[PDB]
């Protein structure tokens, strides 16, 4: 969370930096699920 | 995909013969795209759903 | 369970629900956002896990 | 030379493919210019036999 | 050196050659300069107001 | 090695201390024995789990548990493709590597002639299960690359795949 929490600092207080959020959103997705269900 | 990021597939040319004609009237689908869609269809069409997710009056 | 302690009520039933952002206001006492749970030195960190 | 339903040769010592999937009257070895068939291919006569082994009955138990 | 990880597919296993049908369908497209991707970066990030929520302040 | 059993009594032992077990961290432990099938013997096995994997192979198969002369083995089964070809299977890290058979039949020494066929039985050609079944696997290889005739060239396919799967050198 706190890796992707602190990226809106790097777009709104104004490329590969956009891949810091999307290819980590697949792990933001993979955060909550393996907490509940790790199939 | 199985509980991780339902996403999008494209259309053939027979779909987009029905967007060019209605003018007078693969990607991801990320987790911040399905939030606006359920804003409507759970409060627009509440009246079918007020009891079908209920087992009581 | 002892006879010297009574109980003046019971339980009748069950009810379900699903987690909404409205019921996060009064459900707790403090946020949890800091990653690790306790550092060196032996103390559990406050505002911590 | 010929065995079964298929033709080998003498110069190249080996076979060629299906003579009708490639040009009839015009065949040679598959790897060397050693044209032994002179367009007199074969008489393709193979005869096989299912040996009546997995045909169960009450009237094949009598022959046993 | 790294672009021969697609060279692990030809004479391979049966029922796990279709397990990487997920990991090719699910992975991504071009990931930079999609000609729409350059402007939707100020769509997602502007939703949240979470510039700095560090562990810096107090403990 | 050759200590007299009287001398074992001087060495804080048993009169007939058997030997054949480890002590590691205080107590005694033993590497157990374990069951395996035949070194160097073609064993037919029949189970439909051998048709479970591919496009319904068969229940058929004969195998070898071939052994190195330092006794660390591998596995070389066959599999009966119901089409009329026949394919290998290897094993590796955790990774099975099947392959057709002629491309590493006709890879050892220079046999591109009747000696491919003449090995199958020579003085009994008259069997009719033979020629209608060996000339569909041999046609199951000329489908793949007809420009492939000597063992220089037959190996060359391995250099597309087997360069970085056995971790070779880039100068090789
Ligand atoms: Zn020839």
């Amino acid at each position: 969370s706190l890796l992707i929490r602190d990226l809106n600092d790097d777009l709104s207080k104004l490329r590969v930096i956009f891949s810091r959020l999307m290819n980590a959103f697949v792990t933001i997705q993979n955060d909550v699920n393996a907490f509940i269900d790790s199939t | 995909d199985g509980f991780t990021k339902i996403f999008e597939t494209a259309l053939n040319e027979k779909q987009i013969t029905n967007n060019r004609v209605k003018g007078f009237i693969s990607t991801y689908i990320l987790s911040t795209e399905v939030k606006n869609i359920l804003d409507t269809v759970f409060r627009k069409e509440q009246c079918v759903l007020q009891y079908v997710f209920h087992s009581r009056p | 369970m002892d006879i010297s302690k009574p109980v003046g009520s019971e339980i009748t039933s069950v009810d379900f629900g699903i987690l909404t952002a409205k019921e996060i206001r009064n459900l707790s006492a403090k946020q949890i956002t800091n990653p690790t749970v306790l550092d060196n030195l032996g103390h559990p960190v406050s505002g911590g896990l | 030379s010929v065995v079964g339903s298929l033709i080998f040769c003498l110069d190249c010592g080996d076979l060629l493919e299906n003579p009708n999937a490639v040009l009839g009257s015009n065949v040679e070895c598959s790897q060397c210019k050693a044209i032994y068939p002179k367009s007199q291919f074969s008489n393709l006569k193979v005869v096989t036999t299912t040996a009546d082994d997995a045909f169960p009955s009450s009237l094949r138990a009598k022959k046993s | 050196r790294p672009s021969a990880l697609r060279n692990a597919l030809g004479e391979a296993f049966g029922t796990k050659k279709a397990k990487k049908a997920i990991a090719d369908l699910e992975r991504n497209r071009i990931d930079s300069d999609k000609l729409t991707d350059s402007a939707i970066d100020i769509v997602d990030s502007v939703r949240t107001a979470s510039k700095d929520l560090p562990t810096r302040a107090q403990l | 090695n050759k200590m007299s059993p009287y001398e074992l009594v001087q060495h804080k032992e048993e009169s007939d201390e058997i030997g054949g077990y480890f002590i590691v961290n205080g107590i005694e432990k033993l590497i157990r024995m374990l069951i395996v099938q035949r070194r160097n013997h073609p064993m037919a096995i029949i189970r439909p789990s051998f048709a479970n994997r591919g496009a319904s192979y068969s229940h058929y198969g004969i195998q070898i548990r071939s052994v190195r002369p330092d006794q660390t083995s591998q596995t070389n089964v066959l599999h009966y493709l119901n089409d009329g070809q026949v394919t290998f299977r290897f094993s590796w890290r955790k990774n099975e590597y099947l392959v057709p058979v002629v491309m590493i039949l006709k890879a050892l020494c220079h046999t591109s002639d009747r000696e491919i066929f003449d090995g199958i039985i020579g003085n009994d050609v008259k069997d009719s299960f033979l020629t209608d079944r060996l000339e569909l696997l041999l046609r199951g290889f000329k489908k793949r690359y007809p420009h492939l005739q000597n063992r220089t060239q037959v190996l060359q396919y391995l250099g597309d795949k087997f360069r970085v799967v056995f971790q070779a050198s880039p100068d090789q």
